[PDB]
């Protein structure tokens, strides 16, 4: 599959080899509770595990599933 | 020249404010 992620100049994209090509949208709050904004972190994963401790995160396994939700519609 | 390897933060708010990260001695 397919997947995003947020490392490289702009979004990055890659392709995941092994079993864990799930692609997990983590976010929690960085400044917007401050100033700035929420975080977000796109990556690809095999055990998406709870985001519980104090932020979110969307487990998909879909190509390239974890876009951005404010950056996606310029 | 340079190019180091792959460091990004992507705030949820704003898109014309992005967080990158590649490359900064």
């Amino acid at each position: 599959i397919v997947c995003h992620t947020t490392a490289t100049s702009p979004i990055s994209a890659v392709t995941c080899p092994p079993g864990e090509n799930l692609c997990y949208r983590k976010m929690w709050c960085d400044a917007f509770c401050s100033s700035r904004g929420k975080v977000v972190e796109l990556g690809c994963a095999a055990t998406c595990p709870s985001k519980k401790p104090y932020e979110e995160v969307t487990c998909c396994s879909t190509d390239k599933c974890n876009p951005h939700p404010k950056q996606r519609p310029g | 020249e340079e190019r180091g390897w792959k460091h990004w933060v992507y705030y949820t708010c704003c898109p014309d404010t992005p967080y990158l990260d590649i490359t900064e001695e």
